């Protein structure tokens, strides 16, 4: 079965460079046209470059005119994308490929990669309680971390019902901030402990902060 | 290059509603001597890659159930989910593959199912002392489980309207109940927070016959 | 071959503009590298046998939404190229829409001009899609006393030079102070430069050596 | 497989109508294109009304080419084809004439 996988994503700083890479499985590689498509954070899709069957032709876009370099390998099964002079509009997640051809069918995209041209340094969150004062609301505030993304749970995943976790916002500081909540019976506050569990993999930080009424 | 558009940007049409998505093009995409339209439909969910839906404009891709159908020709089309389902909450794009080394997609569209109008539940939270010790004060207002998505929040500090020092975000419609929830933050320095007493959030929404305000007096409970 | 100076395979690159009062033809003369055959080929020799040389004057066709760089493995110059004075007009990529184009040329000289094009009868109906759009193609030419219509002939063939598809090269003669017109959307081997007969000479055949002091 | 060249004859069946083109072959247009290293052609059957010759109005136009020793021929088609079973091989030297009279052998 045909399948794809991208790699080479992370945090880079603009005016810098990265070299992306694709890998394949389940078809005669050397015989097709290969595309490249990126999608800015919550934006529309964009075509980057392609290579013909023999690699004898390549065509790019104007945002990367002279900044990016697509490249192939047919013995090895690899398609590359070197990046240079990165800018901040180049912040995106990357995919691609089709079936060319006339006739019949196809499809087919990869699973993706987080690539952000944010020079800024990596940073973990502080965790503060949102204290409750038949149904009560409580929560945790996750403020001042960078970059995306983060994960939040309640009671080691034991509390799911009534939970809402919001999208991050970017503050004027350039850091993201988001909140997470759960609704529970007012009568449960006193017998039942509620703990939010936070994971921010970019900084390898792990905080449990218990949220109590005041 | 061939520039593309769709309407509506977002439609919230209910369950079982024949959802109609209209989509346009600047340049034509119907080749002459074979008489075929270069148009595809895809389905992405946030984090997922696109899934193939309709090709050749009017040819369904296998694995797609019968409610899906592509129509139209030339410059304008339309996807008609004959029976809109809950599996169909996704972002749909149009795409041209006419010219070649520039495949222009679209602006998209999300299809969130309605439901009955529901007034928000509103909660307010003071900054924690740990936070105050760090020198800033964030105040939070919660609107839980409401419909429709359209809702308005205003912040007042001692009855004076705030501008420029707050930010907000909205959940995707909740699967369990097709509702939305909304979080807003007013950010002040520690110094500004300890200067005022009465803190209030005012909420306007179609489900409320009147705007509702919740408040506390700082240092009171 | 005598007709090789008009298309100019990777062997007649010095006789593109050869100035001469005499012509010799050999048992290994080949007008073709990508397999094919002219239509009314011998007629062109006898005229060319007495042409005194050809003055290549550039025709000037600008290709827009396609490629010109068309190349294959038989007509190799350095790696894989095509005939010198012929742009192999592939589609835009390797299957894409070959839109409907039309070009014309005019004679500004008191002498008549030599116009050569060709149809690409592709080896299959897919390899007709591999280089051009899908659907039927008609390359019809026009003149005040020449009006023709060709249809590319997709069909299996013998492999000549590893290739099974063919290229049948045609020609007409444009009188001074007139024009030529091509309407097409496929299987077209374009002309870059048109010959201009220089004067009087003679072509013969022999399979022996030459002498200059007699 | 012989040091001599071979005689290859086929034919197109231009059917009398567009239905009698369906009566014997599938519906839709037909193209019988041949191939050789120096022969590349394409025929389209010509469905059209005609005079009745031998009670038949449809026609059969028979073509031919010449296959050199140590080479091949190729037919791609889907209709209106009158196939060849056997190909001639020229035996040597003789002469054909015309006359409308009788023969004599002792002179
Ligand atoms: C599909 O996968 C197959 C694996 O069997 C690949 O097959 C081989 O491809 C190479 C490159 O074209 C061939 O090498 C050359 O063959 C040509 C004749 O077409 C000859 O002129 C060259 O000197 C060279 O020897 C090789 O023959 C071929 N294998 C076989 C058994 O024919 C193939 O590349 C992949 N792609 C496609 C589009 O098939
Ligand atoms: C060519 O045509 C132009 C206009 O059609 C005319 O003026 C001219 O006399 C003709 N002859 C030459 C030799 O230019
Ligand atoms: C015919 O062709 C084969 C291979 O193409 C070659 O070995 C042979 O010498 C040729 N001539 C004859 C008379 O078989």
């Amino acid at each position: 079965q045909v399948q794809l996988v991208q790699s080479g994503g992370g945090l880079v700083q603009p005016g810098g460079s990265l070299r992306l890479s694709c890998a394949a499985s389940g078809f005669n590689f050397s015989s097709y046209e290969m595309n490249w498509v990126r999608q800015a954070p919550g934006k529309g899709l964009e075509w980057v470059s392609y290579i013909s069957s023999s690699g004898s032709t390549i065509y790019y876009a104007d945002s990367v005119k002279g900044r990016f370099t697509i490249s192939r390998d047919n013995a090895k099964n690899s398609l590359y994308l070197q990046m240079n002079s990165l800018r901040a509009e180049d912040t995106a997640v990357y995919y691609c490929r089709l079936l060319w051809f006339g006739e019949l069918f196809f499809d087919y995209w990869g699973q993706g990669t987080l690539v952000t041209v944010s020079s800024a340094s990596t940073k973990g969150p502080s965790v503060f309680p949102l204290a409750p004062s038949g149904t009560a609301a409580l929560g945790c505030l996750v403020k001042d971390y960078f970059p995306e993304p983060v994960t939040v749970s309640w009671n080691s995943g034991a509390l799911t019902s009534g939970v809402h976790t919001f999208p991050a916002v970017l503050q004027s500081s350039g850091l993201y901030s988001l909140s997470s909540v759960v609704t529970v019976p007012s009568s449960s506050l006193g017998t039942q402990t509620y703990i939010c569990n936070v994971n921010h993999k970019p900084s390898n930080t792990k905080v449990d902060k218990r949220v109590e009424p005041k | 290059d061939i520039v593309m558009t769709q309407s509506p940007d977002s439609l919230a049409v209910s369950l079982g509603e024949r959802a109609t998505i209209n989509c346009k093009s600047s340049q034509s995409v119907l080749y002459s001597s074979n008489n075929k339209n270069y148009l595809a439909w895809y389905q992405q969910k946030p984090g997922q890659p696109p899934k193939l839906l309709i090709y050749w404009a009017s040819t369904r891709e296998s694995g797609v159930p019968d409610r899906f159908s592509g129509s139209g020709s030339g410059t304008d089309f339309t996807l008609t989910i004959s029976s809109l389902q809950a599996e169909d909450v996704a972002v749909y794009y149009c795409q041209q593959y006419y010219s070649t080394p520039g495949l222009t997609f679209g602006g998209g569209t999300k299809v969130e199912i309605k439901r009955t109008v529901a007034a928000p539940s509103v909660f307010i939270f003071p900054p924690s002392d740990e936070q105050l010790k760090s020198g800033t004060a964030s105040v939070v207002c919660l609107l839980n489980n409401f419909y429709p998505r359209e809702a308005k929040v205003q912040w007042k500090v001692d009855n004076a309207l705030q501008s420029g020092n707050s930010q907000e975000s909205v959940t995707e419609q909740d699967s369990k109940d097709s509702t939305y929830s909304l979080s807003s933050t007013l950010t002040l320095s520690k110094a500004d927070y300890e200067k005022h007493k009465v803190y209030a959030c005012e909420v306007t929404h179609q489900g409320l016959s009147s705007p509702v305000t919740k408040s506390f007096n700082r240092g009171e409970c | 071959g005598l007709l090789g100076t008009i298309t100019g395979p990777p062997q007649c690159d010095q006789f593109l503009e050869f100035s001469a009062d005499l012509i010799i033809e050999r048992r290994e003369g080949s007008d073709v590298c990508y397999p094919g055959k002219f239509v009314n080929e011998e007629a062109l020799r006898q005229i060319l046998r007495e042409s005194g040389g050809i003055d290549k004057e550039a025709m000037g066709f600008t290709y827009s939404g396609i490629r010109t760089n068309g190349a294959t493995s038989a007509c190799r110059r350095s790696g894989s190229s095509f005939y010198a004075e012929m742009k192999w007009l592939l589609s835009n990529t390797d299957n894409a829409a070959f839109p409907q184009m039309t070009k014309s040329y005019k004679n500004t000289r008191k002498s008549p001009a030599l116009i050569v094009w060709g149809i690409h009868h592709s080896v299959s109906t897919a390899e007709q899609t591999k280089l051009y759009g899908s659907g039927n193609k008609l390359v019809t030419v026009g003149s005040s006393n020449y009006q023709q219509s060709f249809v590319p002939s997709p069909g299996a063939r013998p492999q000549v030079n590893g290739l099974s598809g063919r290229i049948d090269f045609h020609w007409l003669m444009l009188n001074p102070n007139d024009t030529v017109t091509f309407s097409f959307n496929g299987a077209f081997i374009a002309p870059d430069r048109a010959s201009f007969l220089r004067g009087k000479s003679m072509g013969i055949q022999s399979g022996v050596q030459v002498d200059a002091n007699c």
